[PDB]
């Protein structure tokens, strides 16, 4: 809807906002995963040396 | 009866004016906050038209 009519483009951009603001916050949540999932496949052997146990 | 009348018709009339111009004083800004919102984009082509 923008160049035509309805949208009004500060609201498109406070809906821009939205979208590049909460695609943000799924980037903390997707870290937020991956620091927890660093520490659950991180359950343990080996410490990264390839060696004799 | 009907000299009183149209003297006061065209006394309501003036008034009328004054109103309905001033009217137009409005509806012409708030015309113009439209053309001054929609080319920084706050209000829409709608809101204009």
């Amino acid at each position: 809807l923008l160049g035509t009519q309805y949208i009004s483009k500060q609201e498109y951009d406070q809906a821009l906002a939205d979208a590049q603001q909460a695609n943000a916050a799924v980037t903390a949540a997707k870290a937020a995963v991956e620091t927890a999932r660093i520490n659950l496949a991180y359950t343990k052997v080996t410490s990264p040396i390839s060696g004799r146990i | 009866q009907t000299v009183r009348s149209s003297f006061n018709n065209i006394n309501a009339s003036i008034s009328s004016i004054n109103a309905y111009k001033q009217a137009v004083v409005s509806a012409q800004s708030s015309l113009d906050a439209m053309e001054a919102g929609y080319s920084v984009g706050t209000r829409t082509i709608v809101d204009v038209l």
